[PDB]
Parts: structure tokens; sequence; C-alpha cells
């Protein structure tokens, strides 16, 4: 969801952790905060 | 075939291992789905790359090529699988550390046995042995290459507006997560399917180069437009079949 | 449980035991069918901690990717069935002697035009490697490997792991604790952890001399006695020629060893004699990493261009 | 000169495609931002 340089060596990327913690809200907002958002709020995909 | 070894037709996917136990082929579709899914989100808590998620996602969509969802549950493997990605993209977690972001996944209500328990030393063995099954099972095969990659040096190359580059990096994530184009399609060839379909999504079109290649053209040589609007098809199909939530939520609120 | 691609050692005759290590750490072997000749590693797991070694991990990573002449050669990766433990081995093309072992005998000889082939082919594949953001951090004659041909091939990167081209933003923050003693750049011994290829360049400087001494030129017992010596060889470790050597936390623990004169190209005069062979091992042999000769440049050395050139090893590899 | 233009709107269309993507995330112009951290 957030772009990285290829070029960058494999250590120096940076976190996947985004940098606002997820809401409980399921708007078009929330259900693109993140790629876990997304996935389960907007498409409805779970692992429990 | 060493280079065609991980890759398979539309067929050959229609007989999996775990279809051979009798699992649906949906059925499957979405324990990979699943299986991502958990990847992601344990991979967000530990807060390791993307590069490293990415990995693991494939690491577990060819894992589940030899062994069966049957004998090796998603909520098994995804961890062992991070675990290992998480040391091949040189950003290694501790062993614990996995482990109790995995029991935060899977057992949110519970607490995180005693680290002395032999509920807990006994799933440090099986994660350490499932790792190796994992090591073993990908015929050590551990560099992966990722759309991601091939994605960005495109949108960078057709000055790509910023969102729309965003867009296109977005769908190569999704691509990992929501289908088996990994198991079908090389890496450059999945950048233009995620490409081609952002532009779909914004009308963005992309102006044949001053030298009367297709955009494409530079990415991957045996990439047409035909192949294009048949995998983008397949992918709206993929997501056409999530039960799709946003379709209700689309438009009423905000918030803060 | 299939494992369609991790082939069982089975396959494999062990012929014999490389070496004196571990009961059943490095083999020669045949292959049942073809009888071809390999050497098995096993990974040696007492690292029992967290799983599969990521130093393993590497290994195996990078030799895949290492595909070059002067580099060995990774076959395939094999396991052994397991149950109460599971192990897995690497199996390389064998290689019939190391640099280490006919520098040892007495009897063998080499000339200074195969000498300067031997050295050719180590800066090449170093360059290789180093080409590939790849480190050695290993390099010592033992892992020098010669083939029954005379071909030279980098072995053992165990220890080995990819670096940052970052000349740009923030430092890197490697492993200091690399490379076995007597091979080990100043740098290191000082505690850097921002070093990138330059201390592969300072074991080849080590191993260099070897082909003329014949043996280790600097035999430290501990970390500061290796310190001393480097210092009594290349010189008192200074500001002068290292600058800014001063913020290396462990820098203030030399103070006694201050006075040394770079006596380099004179304590290995008895025993290199060609100019030029004396030069290069004094560019590599440098203090400060930043001025050490790399291996693009110490291939276009004069040691390189100059009566006499590049001779095969068949002569040195005169039947044995 | 740079060897591709800038990517312009073609929003005049009867693109099945385009429709079925729209229909399934929405208007991109208004989703667009809530994409990722920037
Ligand atoms: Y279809
Ligand atoms: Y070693
Ligand atoms: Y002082
Ligand atoms: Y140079
Ligand atoms: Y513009
Ligand atoms: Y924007
Ligand atoms: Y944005
Ligand atoms: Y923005
Ligand atoms: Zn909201
Ligand atoms: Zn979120």
């Amino acid at each position: 969801m957030e772009p990285v340089d290829p070029r960058l060596e494999p250590w120096k990327h940076p976190g996947s952790q985004p940098k606002t913690a997820c809401t409980n809200c399921y708007c078009k907002k929330c259900c693109f905060h993140c790629q876990v958002c997304f996935i389960t709020k907007a498409l409805g995909i779970s692992y429990g | 075939n060493n280079n065609k070894r991980w890759y398979f037709t539309r067929e050959q996917l229609e007989n999996s291992p775990s279809r051979r136990f009798g699992v649906d082929p949906d059925k499957e579709l979405s324990y990979r789905q699943q299986a991502a899914n958990l990847l992601q989100d344990m991979g967000q808590r530990l807060n390791v790359s993307q590069l490293t998620i990415n990995t693991a996602i494939v690491y577990m969509h060819r894992f589940y090529m030899i062994q069966s969802f049957t004998q090796f549950p998603g909520n098994s493997v995804a961890p062992a699988a991070l675990f290992l990605a998480a040391k091949v993209e040189e950003q290694p977690k501790k062993l614990e550390h996995v482990i109790k972001v995995a029991h935060t996944c899977l057992h949110p209500q519970e607490s995180l046995p005693d680290t002395r328990s032999e509920a807990y030393l006994q799933q440090v063995q099986d994660l350490v042995i499932l790792e190796s099954i994992i090591l073993q099972t990908l015929g050590f095969e551990l560099t992966i290459d990722h759309p991601h990659t091939h994605v960005v040096k495109c949108t960078q190359l057709v000055r790509a507006s910023k969102d729309l580059a965003q867009t296109s990096y977005f769908m190569a994530t999704n691509s990992l997560h929501l289908t088996t184009f990994s198991l079908q399609y090389t890496p450059p060839v999945v950048a233009c399917v995620c490409i081609h379909l952002a532009c779909k999504w914004s009308n963005w079109e992309i102006p044949v180069s001053t030298d009367g290649k297709h955009w494409w053209e530079y990415v991957d040589a045996t990439v047409t437009l035909e192949l294009l609007d048949e995998l983008t098809h397949e992918f709206l199909q993929i997501l056409e079949k999530t039960p799709n939530r946003l379709k209700r939520i689309w438009n009423w609120r905000a918030c803060e | 449980v299939e494992c369609p691609f991790c082939d069982e050692v089975s396959k494999y005759e062990k012929l014999a035991k490389i070496g004196q290590g571990t009961f059943g750490e490095v083999f020669k072997a045949r292959h049942r069918k073809t009888g071809q000749k390999v050497a098995l590693k096993k990974v040696l797991m007492e690292n029992e901690k967290e799983g599969f070694p990521i130093t393993a991990l590497r290994e195996i990573k990078i030799l895949q990717l290492l595909k070059h002449e002067n580099v060995v050669n990774l076959i395939e990766i094999c396991r052994t069935k397991a149950s109460p433990k599971g192990s897995i081995y690497l199996v390389f093309d064998f290689c019939e002697h190391d640099l280490a072992g006919l520098l040892s005998n007495v009897l063998v000889k080499f000339t200074l035009s195969e000498i300067k082939r031997v050295m050719q082919m180590l800066l090449n594949g170093l360059y290789y490697i180093h080409r590939n953001k790849i480190l050695h951090r290993d390099m010592k004659a033992a892992n020098v490997l010669i083939t029954r041909d005379g071909v030279l091939k980098l072995a053992d990167f165990g220890l080995a792991r990819a670096f940052s081209l970052a000349k740009n933003s923030q430092p890197n923050r490697y492993t200091n604790r690399v490379v076995t003693l007597w091979y080990r750049p100043p740098e290191l011994l000082l505690g850097e952890r921002d070093y990138g290829p330059p201390i592969d360049l300072w074991g080849a400087g080590c191993i260099m001399a070897e082909m003329w001494t014949r043996s280790p030129i600097m035999q430290g017992n501990t970390e500061q006695h290796q310190l001393a010596l480097i210092s009594q060889l290349c010189g008192s470790i200074t500001p002068e020629v290292w600058p800014n050597v001063d913020n290396y936390e462990l820098y203030e623990k030399l103070e006694l060893v201050k006075g040394q004169k770079r006596k380099v190209k004179d304590r290995l005069k008895a025993y290199v004699r060609d100019p030029y062979a004396l030069d290069l091992i004094d560019k590599l042999l440098v203090l400060d990493p930043a001025q050490r000769i790399d291996s693009d440049d110490a291939l276009n050395h004069d040691f390189f261009w100059s009566d006499p050139m590049p001779s095969d090893l068949k002569g040195m590899l005169s039947t044995h | 000169s740079p060897l591709f233009a800038e990517p312009y709107k073609v929003t005049s269309k009867e693109d099945k495609l385009s429709s079925r993507i729209q229909s399934m995330l929405g208007n991109y112009d208004e989703m667009k931002d809530f994409i990722g951290d920037r």
C-alpha cells in the first residue's frame, strides 16, 4: 500500500506497521487504512 | 524447467495436493487468502518490511503446491513462513516475539502461556520444525522476486501520478493476497497487470513511447494487450468473489 | 511427506572425510551414478536456538547467487530423513587442495609467475563477489581452493552477507565480530560496524604475503595482541595515517602501542624480492580502509603488467 | 526530451473493465487519498 524504493537493500526497508493505529470504523476511509484493513474490512476476508 | 519449477498453468492448478484430500478449488483459494491475511497482519505487528510479508506469502503459495491444507493448517504454517521470510529479508524477529504476535492474532482473549509452560515450549518446537519442512519443500529456493519491484520502476518511467503509482503498488500487494498469479505468471507480467488495473480504476492513459513502443513493452517482452485485459478480467473475477463489504458502506460517512 | 526438491543425501557415497573437523562435518563423495566427486558440508546445528541458523540461510542464499569461475560452486542441498536429529547438507563441486595446505607442505613450489596467477584469480573472485554486494568475511588461506586443473575458488561463505552501496544516508550496523583473528582488519579490531569490501582485501593482503612466507604473517593470541602485531608491521595506528580514527571507542586502548614505523616492505623484503609484489602487498595492507586499495585497482596494479606475466598452475601442481 | 508524455485522463468511456473495478472499490478520486499513510 505504500511504495518503497526497489533500490533499497532489504534491511534498509521500512517497517510495514502503518503510521496510525487501525480503528474499528468501516468507512471508505478506514477501509483503505492499511493492507490488513482493506483485506478484512473492505473485502471481508479473515483468518479467524 | 528449473526456471519453470514453481509456475503452473490453469489446469495444473486445477489439481493440487489439497484437492487430493477432497478440498474444493474455492475452499483452497480461501485458505490461501486467509493465510495471506494472517501473514500480513502478523507482519505489521512484528513490524517487518512489506518485503518480508510478500516473501512469506509466496513461500506459502508455493508450499501449498506440494503439501496439503489438510495436513498443514494455514494458521500453523503462516507463523513459520513469516519467521523464515524475516530471516531471509534480513529483518529477523526472535522466535518468541513471532510466537507471541501469532498467539495474539489467533487467540485475542487468551493470554501468552508462560515462556516456561509445555504449551509454549511445545509450539517453539512445532514452529522450528514447520520451518525446516518449509525449507525442504521449497527446495531451499529462498530468493523471491515480486511485482512491486517492477511496478515502482515502471510507474517512474511513465511519469505516473503519485497516487496512481501508489494504487499500482497497492494492487501488486493484492495480487499476492487475493490471487495465485505468483504461481502462474512472472513478476514483470503481474506488475503490468497491476498497473493496467489501476489505470482502469483511475482513467489514466499511458501514451505510447516517443519510440512507438507501448508502456508495458518496457516492463516485459512477453506482455501484450490481450494478455492484460484477460488477466485483469480474472483479477476482477477474484475480487468479485470475495464477500466484498464496501458496496454497502461505500458512501454514507467519515469519522474522527 | 513429498520433497520433490530436496533429494536424500544417500544418492552420494561418502568416499572420505575432508580434514579433521567433526564426526560428520565435511565429506568427499561420489554420485552413485555419475561417480561425480563432490564435497558434503553438514549444516551444523548446535546453534539449536532460533531455528535454522540465519547464518546458514545466508551461505545458501549467497551460494546460489554467486556463479563465477573463481567462486566455489554449490551443486544442490540434500537432506537425511529425520527422526529422533534431521540434517541438511550442501553439495559442492569437489576441490583438490586449499592454499593453506599447499603452502604448508615444504615440498610444493611457486614461481613468481605462478603466484601472480593465484593472486589475479583471488582478486578476480573478490571483485565479482564484491560487485554483487557481497562481503566474504572469512578470508584466510584455508578457504582459498585450487582445483586439480589449477583453478582458484573462494570458499566458505558461511559467514558471508550482503552489504549496501550506501554512500548516501544512514551508516550501516553490520556484525563486528567476523573474520578469523589472524586475517582480521584493524577497523574491525577497533570495533568498526560500518565496514565494507576493504575487509576482504586486507585478508587478500595477509594471504598474498603468505605465498612467500608460507605461514600467517600476523599471529596474535588475543585481539590486543593482534593489534600490536599489526602496529609493529603496518605502523602505529594514529589519526595521522587514519583520519578520524580517534572516535573508535576502542582506540583509547592503543595508548601504549604508539611508536611503530611502517616496516611492511622491509619485513617482507627478505621473502618477496619482486618490487611490484612488495608494492601491492603494501597497498593492500593499508590501515585506513578508506585508503586501502580495492579489488579493481589491484587488478590493474603493475604487478599484473610486468615480466613475468601470469602463468597457469600446472608446474606448481606438478604430479602428486 | 522525456521518453513518456504524462498520463492523461480518459473518462469518456464504455469500458466494462473499468466499470467493474469501479463498482468494486468506488470512485477513485474519492477514495484515492485514504490509501496508505501518505
Ligand atoms: Y476465470
Ligand atoms: Y569458517
Ligand atoms: Y592519545
Ligand atoms: Y576502484
Ligand atoms: Y504535470
Ligand atoms: Y493524493
Ligand atoms: Y497518497
Ligand atoms: Y496524500
Ligand atoms: Zn472510519
Ligand atoms: Zn488498518
